[PDB]
RNA sequence: CUUGCUUCUUUGCUGACGAGUGGCGGACGGGUGAGUAAUGUCUGGGAAACUGCCUGAUGGAGGGGGAUAACUACUGGAAACGGUAGCUAAUACCGCAUAACGUCGCAAGACCAAAGAGGGGGACCUUCGGGCCUCUUGCCAUCGGAUGUGCCCAGAUGGGAUUAGCUAGUAGGUGGGGUAACGGCUCACCUAGGCGACGAUCCCUAGCUGGUCUGAGAGGAUGACCAGCCACACUGGAACUGAGACACGGUCCAGACUCCUACGGGAGGCAGCAGUGGGGAAUAUUGCACAAUGGGCGCAAGCCUGAUGCAGCCAUGCCGCGUGUAUGAAGAAGGCCUUCGGGUUGUAAAGUACUUUCAGCGGGGAGGAAGGGAGUAAAGUUAAUACCUUUGCUCAUUGACGUUACCCGCAGAAGAAGCACCGGCUAACUCCGUGCCAGCAGCCGCGGUAAUACGGAGGGUGCAAGCGUUAAUCGGAAUUACUGGG
């Protein structure tokens, strides 16, 4: 329609690559650890889950992540690398 | 030296009025294309004009139509001609002529259709100043007859311009020759024939008069202009006779004196209500007189038939015949309103002179057939849609107490302008004709108080509704009519 | 926003106003969660011109409700030492 | 609303005397009262049970100038109330304001009165009433102002006055043109002689 | 050229302000009940939750970087609408330092953030960009309160058995993933369970409720206007932004319908306010203003608000007032009846004396108005009598309604009464005209040449700016009987 306010259309446009951007590398990283739990290794998965905690926590402090559902991915992958060694 | 007077003296009225198949439509379309921007309709140009903005107002040619032009070549200050050769003076242009003699428009004429045959210049201006017992002073001639026409020689101007063919659909321009007795142009033209050109306009300067300006305000020596109107090239010198010939738009007359274009109290009262193409509303037209006065956006009309402060803050403008959006504008111009059956023919607006004009023209027409009601469903759509054509000053429907039957007033003939007005977005129903015979004149009258009351009372089988809650009587034949003479009925009376 | 405002009841051409606790994004004369006091601005010098209950009002400051501008100037012409 | 017709054919419809034309005149013997309503009105009618209710309620009504919807308001006002219907319906009947300017003389007729109010003449505790359905409460002062008082009309027509009952619940001052209201009439002090039961059995259907 | 009178190019240096980046609002206000028989609503509980804007408490707010619009040069398209190559700012974006009662973990341990702006100024210091001191406001993290939203259970919430079997992500469990959160919400494996005659599955209908009407009550229909929830935005599906939408005036795709085109392609969704076509017996103005409230943004002044406050139309419903009152017999004229004596219309009308509600006109004139702006004084704050908050106090004031409500004056009964019925139910009688015809009628029923029933006249009755008819609900109808039948 036209309308003044369509200003908020194409910034949202200029948001779904680049937050979703971010969540797409964050949601690799925590792919990333499941190849550890596909490998055995657990040197290479507590690497691993050092590598994706502080993004993880920053996606939780951006607004992105409501910080709930980090804490359950770090709760769960946390119980599985702790199971596996 | 303020800029409100400078631009009232920029706005300026031509509308155009001539015989049947003479070429408004053509010559209108063409001014179209000179500011960038048969015959049932009327169209309001104002325009995109570079130095003036000249307003054009139409109207269809005929004598079963034109009852426009009678009561708007009152809105108009000047006066366009246009005779065809073949056609000449005939009894369409001396009815113009009784129109325009009434209140001394300033009028400039324009010879059209000079792809085909046209008669001597000579035989054409005598027939103009016998059959009008009116002068002429021309300018032009171009050259020889029927397909020969290929120039222009201009006298106050001193400006010789060629032709060329087949310009219709675009713009284009020919080259100029300054000189008159140039042999350049003899060759190019062909010597002969520019020699005749050249006696005949030595036997103009030694058989007519010259130009004058006061005398022009009257119209006792009204110029002429040659030229063709499909052939894109005698209209364009027709725009700087417009800018310079015709005046200030002039005062008109009230019941106590002249308006001037300096004055407030807008004074655009409606001329017609237009013959209305419905996209999806009616609104009715308002063509208005607004010579006095500078529109405001959030102005408060009073409607002073009724005496009432009418707020109305939208207006149309018609720029290129389109009906732009809302837009203010310069005095001297024509608006278009939006009304409700409200506002009927000739009502007078003003900001508190509670004064009348001087118009109303045109009154009665014959009596034609009838509405019968062909798929008789959904009658409210004539009940409605032609009593809203009933305001017009061509239709006046005439309803009989019967319920069935409803006439259609014609003042023309051809009722196939209501025929096809009947296949619009509020117009459903066909009602093909047939022959009916009612006489004449439903003669409109409503008498003064306690007297036509017996006169409905003793034949009350006898009346008739009509479009505006009138009881004209019956007219069925003139001894009727003689009987409701002998009936004595005194009578404030008023024609509608 | 919870926040404490009128709700314009009453007739055409007879204002009376309500006083009431409601969230910002409710209608005028919608959902509400307590009415406390009234207010009519017509009432003339008679028997009863405006009733307020301050102790819920101060119970509803504590909680965060916003005051609007009549509100407060009902809060000053229903003064603690007047 | 109002009537504005023949006031003295209703008495003699009838039968009693609704004192619609009371006036200056005592009373008038002029119509051929009792033996004459209308055309035909030597007929004796059969006079049913819905016959005498319909009579007296239109009776009642003629009396006190009461149209229909109006009085079943009243009559819906006096059933929520407490005592018995019949008492208060005439109570209401009675806190009209015409009927007060009436009872204090200030006119001749009820419908001289009606108008005395309606023309803003007459004014209790100090505001002006129009209205002639006016609810009179205990305890008023009803009078006529300044501008309207004494020309004439409230004079001989109070000289009726001195030929009434002159009821004890109200008192009129008669140098000031100045009436008290007081207390609500008994049932057993307005006019002796019209049935509220009728009524009731009407309204009760 | 009247040399400080006027003309006039630069100049963001100010008051302010198209467009642009950014923050908030757009998820509220408004419209409709299409769909929906339970994914909905109501009643009552519950935890496995969220919560911007409001507010309380406790801490931080340190140090850097890279792009980009707007702006330039070229260029595509008719328009809608961009692309290429450069420059720049932020409360826009992204790293680094730093953390706690915050997140994970049994703990050890690991990780997580920001943004600064506006006003005034003493000393010092000014590369003279300003630091610095104070106030206001904004930001980040956590614990909370309130508000609103998400989720679960029980009961209640139409008909049909001429609908008796339904279900395969179906029922449960384990494990992985996903949601602010439990959850077959979603996938891998195992078992055959689960619903149902106290109506499962299927069809039709329907937004639900507080409530409305009727009824003594129990009940019956309804739920249109006021209000709460749900659902929808030409149809369907889908995601993003955002705390809150899987979105009326946001996006995309597929379909239907109008319009433009330079034919390459685009614009649109009044179940918003107005208004129009069509339908139908039936429903309004393309009006004024933020004066008041409320909502959004802003410190504030100010801006928007078709919500609202009103104005216009419709007797649609209710209420009130008036259309005169007193007197006035020759008991006039005319109409109707008659036993032609007379009666009725009828104190009705004429006449006389007063008065003018409401309309017409001419003048005063509240209240809906609180606030906000400027100036002054005092108390806080601070180094500060400067800035800012608050309270008295002085001035100019803020009304669409509005030619306002209301009051006074002018004139003249002057402008203002109709509709149904008259055999019984049920209020009221005759005459004339047809003649089982014309016709009336809610039921019984009249009219066949003496009609209290049809039509007309007179008179009366009833209601009153309304009156009759038609359509719907309840009562009477205890003729759906649970109260209250056989
Ligand atoms: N070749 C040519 N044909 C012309 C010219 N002017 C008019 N015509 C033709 O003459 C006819 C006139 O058409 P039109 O413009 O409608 O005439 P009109 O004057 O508007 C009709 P009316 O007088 O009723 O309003 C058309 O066929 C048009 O093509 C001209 O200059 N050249």
């Amino acid at each position: 329609n036209i309308k003044s306010a369509k200003k908020r259309a194409i910034q949202s446009e200029k948001a779904r690559k680049h937050n979703a951007s971010r969540r797409s590398m964050m949601r690799t990283f925590i792919k990333k650890v499941y190849a550890a739990i596909e490998a055995g290794d657990k040197a290479a998965a507590q690497k691993a889950f050092n590598e994706m905690q502080p993004i993880v926590d920053r996606q939780a402090a951006k607004g992105l992540i409501h910080k709930n559902k980090a804490a359950r991915h770090k709760a769960n992958l946390t119980a599985q690398i702790n199971k596996l060694a | 030296l303020s800029p409100y007077l400078q631009e009232v003296a920029k706005r300026r009225t031509f509308a155009i009025i001539s015989h049947p198949d003479a070429g408004k439509t053509t010559i209108t379309e063409k001014v179209l294309l000179f500011g960038q921007a048969i015959s049932i309709t009327t169209s309001v140009m104002q325009f995109p004009y570079h130095d003036c903005l000249v307003n054009l107002l139409d109207t269809p040619g005929h004598e079963d139509f034109s009852e426009d032009t009678y009561r708007t070549l009152t809105a108009v200050d000047c006066c366009l001609m246009v005779i065809d050769a073949a056609k000449g003076v005939e009894d369409r242009t001396r009815k113009l002529m009784e129109v325009t003699r009434l209140r001394d428009t300033p009028i400039l004429t324009f010879m059209n259709k000079l792809d085909r045959d046209i008669r001597d210049p000579m035989e054409l201006l005598d027939e103009v100043e016998n059959e009008l017992k009116i002068g002429c002073a021309p300018i032009t001639w171009p050259i020889g007859c029927g397909k020969l026409f290929k120039g222009v020689y201009h006298l106050y101007k001193d400006e010789t311009y060629l032709y060329q063919s087949g310009k219709g659909h675009t713009i284009q321009e020919v080259r100029i020759v300054k000189g008159l007795n140039n042999p350049d142009l003899d060759a190019a033209v062909g010597e002969d024939l520019a020699q005749q050109l050249r006696d005949e306009l030595e036997l103009v300067k030694g058989a007519s008069n010259e130009f004058d300006k006061e005398l022009f305000l009257a119209g006792e020596i009204t110029p002429v202009f040659f030229g063709t109107a499909l052939g894109n090239f005698g209209v364009d010198h027709m725009l700087d006779g417009l800018v310079e010939w015709a005046p200030a738009p002039m005062p008109r007359q009230t019941d106590t004196r002249t308006v001037e274009a300096s004055e407030d109290k807008f004074t655009g009262f409606v001329f017609k209500i237009q013959a209305n193409m419905d996209p999806k509303h009616r609104d009715r037209v308002a063509f208005m007189r607004v010579v006095s006065g500078k529109y405001e956006k959030g102005m408060k009309l009073r409607q002073v038939r009724t005496a009432k402060d009418v707020v109305i803050s939208d207006a149309l403008t018609f720029m290129a015949g389109d009906r732009s959006h809302v837009e203010e504008a310069y005095p001297g111009d024509i608006l278009g309103l939006h009304n409700h059956g409200t506002i009927q023919i000739g009502d007078t607006f003003t900001q508190g002179e509670m004064m009348k004009f001087t118009g109303i023209p045109n009154f009665a027409p014959e009596l034609f057939r009838r509405i019968r009601l062909k798929d008789p469903l959904k009658q409210k759509q004539l009940l409605k849609g032609l009593v809203q054509l009933s305001e017009e000053g061509a239709v006046q429907v005439f309803r009989p107490i019967s319920n069935n039957d409803l006439i259609v007033g014609a003042v023309g003939v051809l009722q196939f302008d209501v025929v096809v007005a009947r296949l619009k977005s509020e117009y459903n129903v066909e009602a093909v004709y047939e022959s009916v015979n009612v006489a004449t004149a439903r003669w409109v009258e409503c008498a003064d108080a306690k007297k036509f009351e017996e006169f409905k009372r003793k034949n009350e089988s006898q009346l008739a509704l009509d479009g505006g809650d009138n009881l004209a009587y019956i007219a069925t034949s003139m001894v009727n009519l003689r009987l409701a003479q002998e009936r004595y009925p005194d009578v404030q009376f008023h024609q509608t | 926003m919870v926040t404490i405002r009128l709700a314009r009841h009453g007739a055409k051409k007879r204002p009376f106003y309500q006083v009431v606790v409601a969230d910002s994004r409710n209608a005028r004369n919608g959902r509400f969660i307590e009415r406390v006091g009234f207010f009519n601005p017509i009432a003339s010098e008679k028997e009863e011109g405006t009733r307020l209950d301050l102790d819920r009002i101060a119970h509803w400051v504590g909680q965060g409700a916003t005051i609007s501008d009549r509100v407060a100037a009902l809060i000053k012409e229903v003064n603690k030492a007047a | 609303a109002r009537y504005l017709g023949p006031k003295l054919k209703l008495s003699r419809r009838e039968g009693t005397d609704l004192f619609l034309k009371s006036g200056v005149r005592a009373i008038d013997t002029k119509c051929k009262i009792e033996q004459a309503p209308g055309q035909h009105g030597a007929r004796k009618p059969r006079l049913s049970d819905y016959g005498v209710q319909l009579r007296e309620k239109q009776k009642v009504r003629r009396i006190y100038g009461v149209l229909e919807r109006q009085f079943r308001n009243y009559y819906k006002e006096a059933a929520r109330l407490k005592g018995n219907t019949g008492e208060n319906l005439l109570a209401l009947l009675e806190g009209r304001l015409d009927n007060v300017v009436y009872r204090m003389g200030f006119g001749a007729t009820r419908a001289e009165a009606r108008q005395l109010v309606s023309h803003k003449a007459i004014m209790v505790n100090g505001r002006v009433v129009n209205i002639a359905s006016y609810q009179v409460s205990p305890n008023d002062v009803v009078s006529i102002r300044e501008k309207a008082k004494k020309q004439s009309r409230v004079k001989a027509a109070l000289e009726l006055a001195e030929q009434r009952e002159k009821p004890t619940w109200l008192e009129v001052d008669a140098g000031k043109m100045e009436g008290t209201f007081k207390r609500k009439p008994e049932r057993s002090d307005l006019s002796a002689d019209i049935n509220e039961h009728l009524i009731v059995e009407l309204y009760s259907k």
